[PDB]
């Protein structure tokens, strides 16, 4: 059996909901689901619903009993969501959805979308010190992932990630950003799951593949976690002994793959870590030679950046590692996909549901040391049919690199759904995802984003 | 990009 939720996590729960159930509370988003066959009849419907919202009747209505009522519809080709907080957004939301006029809060569209959605495991540079507490605080069915990853964790680390979480005081590491996002990631990714969304595919990039993984059917949970944990404290542990001239710096450059063949002329040590956009790359290596390529970019005209780390993930300095990854990751059972997934690790190229595993402890190794094909994974699903990208993230910096990927492929209309971002209520931002999910026809059950009804009450009047 | 209060890509 595993570890439970340690005294101090309990202790931090109980003080942060002490500090939740004393701020002003702010009025919950809504979905509203206005669905038919043909889009004239669907804004004929939004106009009519539009209007039994002005009526008194309407207005003694809550929101959330409008909701469930037009969740328990039959949900037909065409379809529309309007994400509301109060009766007036709401209205101004369905006159738009009527005037087939285009809002932030509204999302309409003819028909399904005709492929499923990858979901993409990211993670590099997204951490933020709050990720996932409110969502923790708030979600019984995130919180209950979120605690068995913790459980799973303490055991193989010795640690609490769900300690990080509910910490304002703590902020996050080499190998503690890994773990925590990682528990996000799964956590999720079943949250998700619950409603009864699936991924059509999957694609991983650098620390994500982990996550991955397991939700492409690759590994148990239990040996997707072992893959985290072990490369995490590896790599923690290797970084903090670097000082000087073994220090390897990472940053993100304006620059091709093309380009880049041509740049490293100059620069004999530097290497590409992730691939990142078709004109963004991250490299890696000794400081003098990273600040001397992002000084030539800035007077170039490009954007650069460097990220805070001491050693270079996706390189040949990882060399000492892959020893002990190794023996710390025999055991480990790859498993036939029960999805399709891109490998960045395996240069973008695609395997099939029912294929043969790839999660040996051979390809951690690989992944580690090598670089990250993410673009050439996210141009070889949209040139495979592939249109929805969904993001599992405290924050969707992969998306907006996916975005990059799929516009110089032609594909100007993409579904990019992100989930948590910073400074976005963690509640809402769940409840956008499914309703984003809904309106393109995959796989999701409205109906669970209510409550079962309680009475009458919970129920509405909408017209016919 | 500046992702919005909705999820989306602006
Ligand atoms: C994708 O793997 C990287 C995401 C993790 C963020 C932190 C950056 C990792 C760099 C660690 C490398 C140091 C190891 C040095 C061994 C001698």
């Amino acid at each position: 059996e595993l570890p439970g939720v340690t005294e101090e996590a309990l202790r931090l729960k109980e003080a942060a909901l002490e500090e939740l159930a004393a701020q002003e509370v702010t009025a919950p988003l809504v979905p509203l689901a206005v669905s038919a066959f043909l889009t004239s009849r669907k804004k004929a419907a939004a106009a009519e619903l539009a209007d039994w919202m002005q009526s008194p009747e309407g207005q003694a209505s809550s929101l959330e009993s409008i909701g469930r009522s037009l969740s328990r519809r039959n949900h037909g080709r065409s379809r529309a969501v309007v994400l509301a907080h109060d009766h007036d957004e709401a209205i101004k939301g369905l006159r738009a959805v009527a005037a087939g006029k285009q809002a932030p809060n509204v999302f309409s569209v003819d028909g399904p979308v005709t492929t499923g959605p990858v979901w993409v495991l990211a993670g590099f540079g997204a951490q933020h010190r709050k990720m996932g507490k409110s969502l923790y605080l708030r979600n019984e069915v995130f919180a209950a992932w979120i605690e068995k990853v913790d459980a799973l964790v303490q055991d193989e680390l010795g640690y609490s990630v769900l300690e990080l979480i509910l910490d304002d005081a703590q902020d996050y590491g080499i190998e503690t950003t890994q773990v925590t996002i990682f528990a996000i990631q799964i956590a999720l990714g079943e949250l998700l799951r619950h409603h009864g969304a699936k991924p059509a595919a999957v694609i991983g990039q650098s620390l994500g593949e982990a996550a991955s993984a397991y939700f492409a059917g690759g590994l148990s949970l239990r040996d997707a976690t072992r893959a985290i944990c072990s490369r995490s404290h590896l790599m923690g542990e290797g970084e903090a002994m670097l000082f000087g001239e073994y220090i390897r710096l990472m940053a993100l450059v304006e620059y091709s793959a093309d380009e880049i063949r041509e740049v490293f002329s100059d620069f004999p040590d530097l290497e590409v870590c992730v691939y990142a956009a078709p004109t963004q790359t991250v490299i890696g290596g000794p400081p003098e030679q990273v600040d001397a390529i992002l000084a030539r970019a800035e007077a170039e005209g490009k954007f650069a950046r460097k990220f805070a780390t001491k050693g270079a993930s996706h390189t040949s300095q990882m060399d000492p590692l892959l020893g002990e990854l190794t023996a710390e990751l025999q055991g480990i059972k790859p498993t036939s996909p029960t999805c399709g997934i891109f490998s960045t690790v395996h240069e973008g190229r695609y395997i099939k549901p029912g294929g043969e595993p790839i999660h040996d402890v051979e390809y951690w190794k690989k992944g580690l040391r090598h670089s990250v094909y993410f673009t050439h994974g996210i141009r070889n699903a949209v040139d495979s049919g592939h249109t929805t990208f969904l993001e599992l993230a405290p924050n969707p910096v992969a998306l907006m690199q996916v975005a990059l990927t799929t516009a110089d492929a032609g594909l100007h209309d993409a579904q990019l759904i992100p989930t948590l971002a910073r400074k976005q209520d963690e509640v809402s931002s769940m409840v956008s995802t499914m309703a984003q999910l809904y309106v393109y026809g995959h796989d999701l059950d409205i109906r669970t984003l209510f409550s079962r009804a309680s009475g009458p009450q919970d129920y509405a009047n909408i017209p016919p | 990009d500046k992702e919005n209060f909705w999820g989306m890509a602006v």
